[PDB]
DNA sequence: ATCGGATGTATATATCTGACACGTGCCTGGAGACTAGGGAGTAATCCCCTTGGCGGTTAAAACGCGGGGGACAGCGCGTACGTGCGTTTAAGCGGTGCTAGAGCTGTCTACGACCAATTGAGCGGCCTCGGCACCGGGATTCTCGA
DNA sequence: TCGAGAATCCCGGTGCCGAGGCCGCTCAATTGGTCGTAGACAGCTCTAGCACCGCTTAAACGCACGTACGCGCTGTCCCCCGCGTTTTAACCGCCAAGGGGATTACTCCCTAGTCTCCAGGCACGTGTCAGATATATACATCCGAT
């Protein structure tokens, strides 16, 4: 067994090398769709275009964990919380 | 020295919702940034959208679409009603 | 009087005593008509717009007891005796009032005038019958030597400072002012512009102003704030009227009697544009109002000065810095004027960082080698010596010249505070003093200044307007001087200095020719 | 016949006119249609007539009947939507929304 | 596309790729109240950018979404996007 | 003992004071000898306008108000009541500045 | 040895504390730690910098000497801070 | 059909900085779009600048100011520079 | 009368007719000066080498002859002045760059 | 400190797929006239900004002191996160068919540009009188030490 | 846990200045009439988006065990606040001169736009290979427990 951390930083470091999604195709794609039915119905999308919003959401969530990180440790803190993500995106403006 | 500007226009407005209400130089200033920042964004959305579209003419339907993408939310509801009455109102008469 | 009484008359009567008296203005042009045909000019001017003035104009023309009170052999109330001129000018000031007319005091510093307001005041206190209010503005250092003085020629008057801090003042304001226990108010320009609200209700008889060549820019504030004030008759008490500007007297003269002088336009258009020989006798137009007296056939010990022009011509450094700022930090032609005094008041042009107070501060200036000369020459016999300057931070490099070459001196500009102010005086003016070059900025210290015992003086650097280089030599050439004054002026060659110099010229010979020269 | 401005053929108080020359001068498209001043001044009418009332009740509020920085200021950041369709704008003298955090308090 | 109703599709932004993405943020630790929070910023920043795209789309008189519609509206929201045209 | 208020109760009644004005909190003249020598860099001999200069007061102003909520918050977040050059630099660097 | 400047302490150090602590007070703040003068006054040097900048790039295009508030508010607005009250 | 690329243009720059290496679509879509981008960029400002000063014609001038508004320090410095050598050898032809 | 393009004529790779052209056709402005177009070319395709060159320099330290958009983000986060001019720009498979703050790593 | 595992990390080989080179043609950039209007240079008037001085009032700013309360460190503890292991499950991939709708072509109106003539709307200038700022003074509230 | 007492709010009185209101004039909106070309509409076509279906296999899920970290509590300084006393710098008012910059005309020239032909440059469609994956395979290199 490893020491609670060792995995995690291993993982981190895993990924921050590589530049694959990080989130599943098909429930993200189903998601932009039940979304977008609130707007019009009956609308069709482009394997682009979702693409392309999946590229955007998951650049805006690293963004977003990367200053949550900051706040936590600003904190005297290693654990992120919900707290560090409302002062994060409170203090970027998006409140 | 002539210097067009919107206050006459700003003023009219006024004494329509609060007739009994005045206002500052400085209050008339701010207001007429306000007119002309709103007027210069839904111009240049406007503008893009045509372009987009290969379009040489901007009309009331880029006008719409610019509001709606621009005010939020219920501003551009009533926005779009008044600007709606506007138009039917002009072309009918 | 009663506090009573006082206050039944002095407080506005009316809401709005502020009117068009037909009597007053009809008085007025018939005396105006009476003394010359000239003022229907004036009057014709200010007639296109009221048709009141006009009316009273030719109500006047179509019908065609100024008691000899010469006052002489000075007043019995006036503690003392005072000397002739003092006396023809009261007699002067009495016959301005009796013609209800203003007029211009303008007798030299030092002929004594406070004298003269004071005894006419008492004229009208006692052989009038008639007590205050009168309003008395001066110069802020003035104000406890005109208390001082109403108070050893005419004792028997009411005369408080309106001076202090704002609670003082306001209980100051209560317990005398809107008491209506006073005579006359000493007050500042300062405190004229602050305190505005309490002063204006008032009726006053009086407004006098000493140095009211102050008013003379009249859009300035003081003048703004002394027009709102009501008053039945106004004087001005300055030694130099006519200082850079014809309009400048004209502001004066429209502040003395607004209807007459009521259009600038009018007094600029009677000279500013024989020529320039037949318009010059039409200043008869102007002799009523002022009178000036020459401290030269009146007193007599004071021999008259001698001034010479130093002209030297530019250093090599200057000659560098001189071109650089000519062709080309450096924002006004008045670094023209820096580069001739020199050229070290620009940063850098002083040799090296490890800066050394030697030769090369004479060397590189040549204003710096002929003052240097001229003052080993005057040390030789031991005459003190007064350096005026525009500027302060060559005050600064004069510091230090002075002392590498082992000199006393004691400065005098903006930043000394007044304690040490009277200090540096004093040290000057010990009867067996070792100082020997007085630094003093030109227009610094009012005209409080008596450095008496000096006779030598140096303007370093002339001034734009002529007045103020004039007082700056009167510092000196103040009564008393047993020696004779001998002043230098130091030009430098073939520069803008030349510019200045030229058009001070120009101010001055202005001056001579308008109001120095049918002043008798 | 008789001119009528088309400001009160739509039955507006904006100028359509001017705006209609504002916009074939300022460089938005080669042509402009015949309704897009018309709808751009009710819009613009509609905001202005918008935040004005809002600056009204503030400075009826403060016991006062004249708009100013102020009220403006007041009128905008207590109001979610123009608060966000103003977001980057600085009001001149306006000051800020009274606001103090509640662990900042006594007690 | 017929008759076609979807519902609780939030919930398919599992926990590990909230963590992935909170890994590659540089998150050593995350607590167990984070998804939710997650989720729900997730919803509204999608909520915005589709309703922007959709607009769009429904201005050039279409009925399909366009990646270039979602390049425009990125780019009016603030968050240019390189790679997909523009 | 002459009276004396505990320490915060001054504070929080500035707080309402600063927060019902509008007026300008900097002095004029040491903010326009400040912007005067900034541009000093960019192109010597340069002229300014006053409105250009109670423009750049107003801008400067509301931007540093602005950050002071940004940093009272960041503070509160470390469950502090005093605002420190770390809060500072937080609220900075998640704005985007640094 | 007077004729040098040796004056004029440091045009930032205008921005007195007193200063600051009205900002902080408008801004919401209880207490104020020692060193937080110092980091305010650097801030807002770089803020106006960066103002300034830009402002000088318009005026010296347009053949100026003078920055008028016509600049400035551009200067802001292409920042992103839209100014309203100057024109 | 016919769409415009920029790809030539910037294989051209890339055959030259770095003569043996290469490129891949994604890539070569990504540079595409920066150059669109920073065109639009610069255009816009240099569009607002005439406008600001009364101006019907867009110059050399405005391009070289729109390029020190948008660009930071040392690559302002550098793409002025390279601007004015290829007008004036481009002007001396 | 053989042609000559002004893009050769001036030195450049990238093409100053087209630019010329997107200027004309952009509503930009009503007119458009000579030298403009090519100003704007030099300056494109100075920015161009520029990120290219670095990103060449990225590739080969990886031990890789094709740029690839890692490769690009890479480049642009790392160069401090490219980071200012696309700070809000999002590089599709890109990725982050790697670092790790120093209260995480284990004592 | 040393040893036992578990995890990258180079190293070699085989595939394939996507980047690069080559050929067509068509449409767009270039050469060449011709023209008109945008912008540069000139001149006059008036108002604002700079520089280096002066004088004065009067709040703010700076400094020192005392003391209180908040920061910071240390300690304990008790959950709540991490790690790892079986176990489902549903995402990804490949392939197929169907049809909606995105994009292109051709016609032809209807609607915008442009021009000339006319005239009312709006801008600048001038004047005044209420709204608001300021100043006592007096009641009210809130803090503090009992 | 009730008085001192200090700060704040709420009243009247001034008073002053800027917001509104009126008048003249001029110049941009409006009206009427060509004209030409964008876009609106109808029709076609072919592409790519959608709906399935089957299969494999990683990834998600649920559960357990147990550290370590987040949180509460307790002292301890020490640093920041409240307050009083100086003192000093901001803030008005001044003086001088001169240039910068905004208007408002004028003159004029040269540099753009607008056309007409007409070749090359560039986009598109192909046809190869070599650089970049994929698998194994052995090595070295941290980590964690004795
Ligand atoms: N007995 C006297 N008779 C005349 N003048 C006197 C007498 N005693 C003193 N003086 C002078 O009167 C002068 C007052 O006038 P002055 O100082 O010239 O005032 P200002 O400078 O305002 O003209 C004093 O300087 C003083 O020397
Ligand atoms: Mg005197």
């Amino acid at each position: 067994r490893y020491r609670p951390g060792t995995v995690a930083l291993r993982e981190i470091r895993r990924y921050q090398k590589s530049t694959e999604l990080l989130i599943r195709k098909l429930p993200f794609q189903r998601l932009v769709r039940e979304i977008a039915q609130d707007f019009k119905t009956d609308l069709r999308f482009q394997s682009s275009a979702v693409m392309a919003l999946q590229e955007a959401s998951e650049a805006y969530l690293v963004a977003l964990f990367e200053d949550t990180n900051l706040c936590a440790i600003h904190a005297k803190r290693v654990t992120i919380m919900p707290k560090d993500i409302q002062l994060a995106r409170r203090i970027r403006g998006e409140r | 020295t002539r210097k067009e500007s919107y206050a006459i226009y700003v003023y009219k407005v006024l004494k329509q919702v609060h007739p009994d209400t005045g206002i500052s130089s400085k209050a008339m200033s701010i207001m007429n940034s306000f007119v002309n920042d709103v007027f210069e964004r839904i111009a240049g959305e406007a503008s893009r959208l045509a372009h987009y579209n290969k379009r040489s003419t901007i009309t009331s339907r880029e006008i719409q679409t610019a509001v709606r993408l621009l005010l939020p939310g219920e501003l551009a509801k009533h926005a779009v009603s008044e600007g709606t009455k506007a138009v039917t109102k002009y072309t009918s008469a | 009087h009663d506090p009573e009484s006082n206050k039944k008359r002095y407080l506005l009567k009316d809401a709005n005593g502020k009117k068009f008296d037909l009597e007053g203005t009809t008085k007025r042009f018939e005396h105006l008509l009476s003394l010359s045909g000239l003022f229907k000019h004036f009057i014709e001017s200010k007639a296109a717009k009221d048709p009141k003035f006009r009316q009273v104009l030719d109500v006047l023309e179509e019908n065609k007891e100024s008691i000899e009170f010469q006052f002489r052999e000075s007043p019995a109330y006036v503690n003392g005796q005072l000397r002739p001129y003092q006396i023809q000018g009261v007699n002067w000031l009495v016959s301005l009032h009796k013609n209800k007319i203003a007029g211009i005091l303008a007798d030299e510093m030092g002929l004594g005038k406070t004298l003269q307001t004071i005894s006419f005041l008492g004229y009208l206190r006692y052989i009038e019958k008639i007590p205050g209010p009168f309003l008395v503005i001066a110069p802020k250092s003035t104000l406890n030597n005109w208390l001082r003085e109403i108070n050893r020629w005419t004792p028997d008057v009411n005369a408080f400072i309106l001076q202090g801090d704002k609670e003082e003042r306001a209980e100051l304001i209560q317990k005398k002012l809107l008491g209506c226990d006073f005579d006359v108010v000493i007050a500042s320009y300062e405190i004229i512009i602050r305190e505005k609200s309490p002063l204006k209700k008032i009726n006053w008889e009086y407004i006098i102003i000493d140095e009211a060549h102050r008013i003379k820019n009249e859009e300035s504030m003081l003048s703004q704030v002394l027009r709102e004030f009501t008053s039945r008759n106004r004087l001005l008490i300055t030694g130099t009227p006519l200082q850079n500007n014809l309009h400048e007297l004209w502001a004066l003269l429209n502040f003395l009697l607004p209807d007459i002088f009521s259009d600038a336009q009018d007094f600029d258009d009677w000279f500013s544009s024989d020529q320039d020989k037949i318009v010059k006798q039409l200043h008869t137009v102007l002799q009523p109002f002022l009178l000036r007296r020459i401290k030269s056939d009146v007193e007599t010990s004071l021999l008259p000065k001698k001034e010479l022009n130093l002209y030297v011509g530019m250093s090599s450094m200057q000659k560098k810095w001189y071109k650089k700022i000519l062709e080309k930090l450096l924002n006004i032609m008045m670094q023209l004027r820096k580069c001739c005094n020199h050229p070290y008041l620009f940063d850098g042009a002083e040799p090296g960082p490890p800066y050394t107070t030697d030769e090369h501060l004479v060397y590189n200036a040549a204003k710096l080698q002929v003052l240097d000369k001229l003052l080993k020459k005057l040390k030789e016999e031991g005459s003190r010596v007064l350096i005026f300057s525009q500027m302060s931070r060559l005050l600064d490099i004069l510091e230090d010249y002075c002392y590498f070459r082992n000199y006393e001196y004691c400065r005098i500009d903006g930043s000394t505070a007044h304690e040490d102010r009277i200090q540096a005086i004093d040290d000057y003016n010990a009867p067996d003093s070792k100082k020997f070059v007085f630094l003093l900025t030109t227009r610094a210290g009012g005209l409080g200044i008596n450095l008496t015992s000096a006779d030598v003086v140096v303007l370093y650097d002339s001034d734009w307007n002529p007045q103020a280089d004039l007082q700056a030599m009167d510092r000196a050439h103040r009564i008393g001087q047993k020696k004779q004054v001998k002043v230098f002026r130091l030009v430098t060659d073939n520069s803008v200095e030349e510019k200045i110099l030229e058009r001070a010229t120009q101010k001055l010979r202005l001056d001579q020719l308008v109001i120095q020269q049918n002043r008798t | 016949a008789k001119a009528k401005t088309r400001s009160s053929r739509a039955g507006l108080q904006f100028p359509v006119g001017r705006v209609h020359r504002l916009l074939r001068k300022g460089n938005y498209a080669e042509r402009v249609g015949a309704g897009a001043p018309v709808y751009l001044a009710a819009v613009l009418e509609y905001l202005t007539a918008e935040i004005l009332e809002l600056a009204g009740n503030a400075a009826r509020d403060n016991k006062k009947t004249r708009i100013i920085p102020r009220h403006l200021q007041l009128a905008v950041r207590n109001d979610e939507e123009l608060n966000k369709l103003l977001g980057r704008v600085t009001i001149a003298q306006g000051g800020v929304l009274p606001n103090i955090q509640s662990v900042l308090l006594p007690k | 596309r017929h008759r076609k109703v979807l519902r609780d599709n939030i919930q398919g932004i599992t926990k590990p790729a909230i963590r992935r993405l909170a890994r590659r943020g540089g998150v050593k630790r995350i607590s167990g109240l984070i998804y939710e929070e997650t989720r729900g910023v997730l919803k509204v920043f999608l909520e915005n950018v589709i309703r922007d795209a959709v607009t769009y789309t429904e201005h050039a008189k279409r009925k399909t979404v366009t990646a270039m519609d979602v390049v425009y509206a990125l780019k009016r929201q603030g968050r240019t996007l390189y790679g997909f045209g523009g």
